[PDB]
RNA sequence: AGCGUGUGCCUACCCUACGCCGGCAGGCGCGGGUAACCCGUUGAACCCCAUUCGUGAUGGGGAUCGGGGAUUGCAAUUAUUCCCCAUGAACGAGGAAUUCCCAGUAAGUGCGGGUCAUAAGCUUGCGUUGAUUAAGUCCCUGCCCUUUGUACACACCGCCCGU
RNA sequence: AGGAGUGGAGCCUGCGGCUUAAUUUGACUCAACACGGGAAACCUCACCCGGCCCGGACACGGACAGGAUUGACAGAUUGAUA
């Protein structure tokens, strides 16, 4: 899907913070509600989770209305190489605190 | 404001619909068997009743830590 | 019930081919012998299109594409 | 004889601003004028005068067509001729001064009128 | 452009502008007390949500 | 508060209705006291199913 | 009188007291209510007491139409709904046939909820007034048992004979 | 044994027919027919007429910073400021 590219950082950079996705499935929603004051429609987001789910990246779940995406390891290790990440940076989820 | 207490009350009764619904998916494989929320002003505690908790915690705390955390994302009330 | 398919319409509307224009960049500045370098195309007045955005030479107007601003 | 709206002739009605014509009109009408015309009710208007302006001084002024089966007749519509969209096909009309009030739509029929057959089996 | 006419009609009141909120479904929608259910989910969750018949 | 449906999935068979029923009770007590005290005798208070607010007017 | 509803994640859309303007539908202000707290002592309708009419398709009935006014909406024409003048149809208790009902019941009369931006001739509930008849039967209809006959068992919508 | 009735009138609503570009569709004795919680101006919408969009993931091949592609002012065009 076309969208720009900093659009595609920011959900990936969110991603990675967070190892956890959540969407609404609403195409006509005007914004993220997570992404905001960077203006990225929930429509880029789910298009972008399903590039990533159809590449194994993402482990996919549904209910009731919501879309809920977990982090996988290659996933992992290729949002890393995407966004030049040092390797010792590591989600929020891979932390037991 | 505030709502109404039928509303409040119809509120909770959905919440835990959904909650119920979302964890009997996600955990079937692990013979999920209930979810008990208990509601403190101080934290709101979920117990996850199930036949194998090992699967449900995941390595080294991993799923659960993720689980916590979407449901944080989903209905929204604070970390 | 079964679909029944009535496709006869206007022929075929074609979908708009852009023009492929080799080194369009060039003909933006004009060069004499001495090195110097001159400006053909006008720069738009807007904030952002202030320096490398150029505007369109059209027959009768002057036409930014990157903010629709026109000017006789 | 001569066309009167209320007691105003063709005349004085083009001369009238909308506010004048509010009080013409009827409860309808002067509410819709009151709420105010969109884009789309100008832009048709403006197509109207354009072609009546380009008219021959004997002939009529080319037919201008439109989807806009809800929009009032104004006096400034007398004389033009305006294709309807009835969901099908463009009806044309040709607006005439006892016209004015109505909306486009009334002129447009939007059904075939109904020529019975021999009843079927099925009616008893 | 397409951006304008995409979406453009207004759905602030009807039937267009409400849903179930499980299955997505516009007809038979429960509007009272806030439910947003359509009859047949609403009868599949009632005991969660905590509604018992008495009579 | 009561929410009368029909049974059936679709428009078949006999109207019958299922008659769906939620009650809600409440309790209000007063006391002269300061806070702390109260604070002290509401923290064992706490139970499943029962939400308590306290005020002070 | 009684049962109930009332300011909503997305979601825009709540219930209304009081003052003024208008003849009415309505319009302006200014307050309360997230509710045994405000609407609300829910001044409901039938019913009751007086007035007019007087067996006349009549001041019964209110269909169909004309002209105006106002509200909801982005939009009212094929009339959204509402208000005012005017118009004033069949209908004088209903053939063969057929439905429901045994006490606070049947029927009469209003009021809430659902649908609902606009909104009830439907449904689901609630009160108020309040009876005639019956405390039986297998005649009709239908369904159960027992005995009995069967060449039926895809079970009488069966099986089967002769031109 | 009775009461209120329906079947008769006007009208409101569903079901057949007949018309239509379309008059979307399910259900037909009890156990279909103010039923699908179906009181549809738009949406609903599933039917008809006309016009945009891809919201065709991913893999392989081609083409590509000497530019793969994106959007758009004016005039024409269009029901339309698609
Ligand atoms: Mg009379
Ligand atoms: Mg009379
Ligand atoms: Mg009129
Ligand atoms: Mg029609
Ligand atoms: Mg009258
Ligand atoms: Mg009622
Ligand atoms: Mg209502
Ligand atoms: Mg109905
Ligand atoms: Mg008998
Ligand atoms: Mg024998
Ligand atoms: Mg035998
Ligand atoms: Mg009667
Ligand atoms: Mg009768
Ligand atoms: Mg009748
Ligand atoms: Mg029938
Ligand atoms: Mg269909
Ligand atoms: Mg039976
Ligand atoms: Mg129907
Ligand atoms: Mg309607
Ligand atoms: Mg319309
Ligand atoms: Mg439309
Ligand atoms: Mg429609
Ligand atoms: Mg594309
Ligand atoms: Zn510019
Ligand atoms: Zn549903």
């Amino acid at each position: 899907m076309l969208m720009p590219k900093k659009n595609r950082i920011a959900i990936y950079e969110l991603l990675f913070k967070e190892g956890v996705m959540v969407a609404k499935k609403d195409v006509h929603m005007p914004k993220h509600p997570e992404l905001a004051d960077k203006n990225v429609p929930n429509l880029h987001v789910m298009k972008a989770m399903q590039s990533l789910k159809s590449r194994g990246y993402v482990k996919e779940q549904f209910a009731w209305r919501h879309f809920y995406w977990y982090l996988t390891n290659e996933g992992i290790q290729y949002l890393r190489d995407y966004l030049h990440l040092p390797p010792e940076i590591v989600p929020a989820t891979l932390r037991r605190s | 404001v505030q709502i109404s207490k039928k509303r409040k009350f119809v509120a909770d009764g959905i919440f835990k619909a959904e909650l119920n619904e979302f964890l009997t998916r996600e955990l079937a494989e692990d013979g999920y068997s209930g979810v008990e929320v208990r509601v403190t002003p101080t934290r709101t505690e979920i117990i996850i009743l199930a036949t194998r908790t090992q699967n449900v915690l995941g390595e080294k705390g991993r799923r659960i830590r993720e689980l916590t955390a979407v449901v944080q994302k989903r209905f929204g009330f604070p970390e | 019930k079964k679909r029944k398919k009535k496709s006869c319409t206007t022929p075929k509307k074609n979908k708009h081919k852009r023009k492929k224009v080799k080194l369009a960049v060039l003909k933006y500045y004009k060069v004499d012998e001495n090195g110097k370098i001159s400006r053909l195309r006008r720069e738009c007045p807007s904030d952002e299109c202030g320096a490398g955005v150029f505007m369109a030479s059209h027959f009768d107007r002057h036409y930014c594409g990157k903010c629709c601003l026109t000017y006789c | 004889r001569k066309f009167t709206y209320r007691g105003v002739d063709l005349d004085q009605l083009l001369d009238m601003s909308y506010e004048q014509l509010m009080q013409l009109y009827s409860a309808r009408q002067r509410r819709r004028l009151n709420r105010g015309l969109r884009r789309k009710q100008h832009s048709l208007l403006k197509r109207l005068r354009k072609a009546k302006k380009e008219a021959p001084p004997m002939e009529k002024p080319e037919v201008v067509k439109t989807h806009l089966r809800d929009m009032i007749i104004l006096p400034e519509m007398v004389g033009s001729m305006v294709g309807v969209y009835n969901g099908k096909t463009f009806n044309q009309v040709e607006i005439k001064p006892e016209m004015i009030g109505h909306y486009l739509g009334e002129f447009s029929i939007t059904y075939k009128p109904v020529k019975h057959g021999r009843p079927g089996i099925g009616a008893t | 452009g397409h951006q304008q006419l995409y979406w453009s009609h207004p759905r602030k009141f009807g039937q267009g502008s409400r849903s179930c909120r499980v299955c997505s479904n516009r007809h038979g929608l429960i509007r009272k007390y806030g439910l947003n259910m359509c009859r047949q989910c609403f009868r599949q969750y009632a005991k969660d949500i905590g509604f018992i018949k008495l009579d | 508060l009561r929410i009368t449906t029909r049974k059936t999935p679709c428009g078949e068979g006999s109207k019958t209705w299922d008659r769906f029923q939620m009650r809600i009770h409440k309790r209000l007590i007063d006391l002269h006291s300061p806070s702390e005290i109260v604070k002290q005798i509401t923290s064992i208070s706490i139970e499943p199913g029962v939400e308590v607010e306290v005020t002070i007017a």
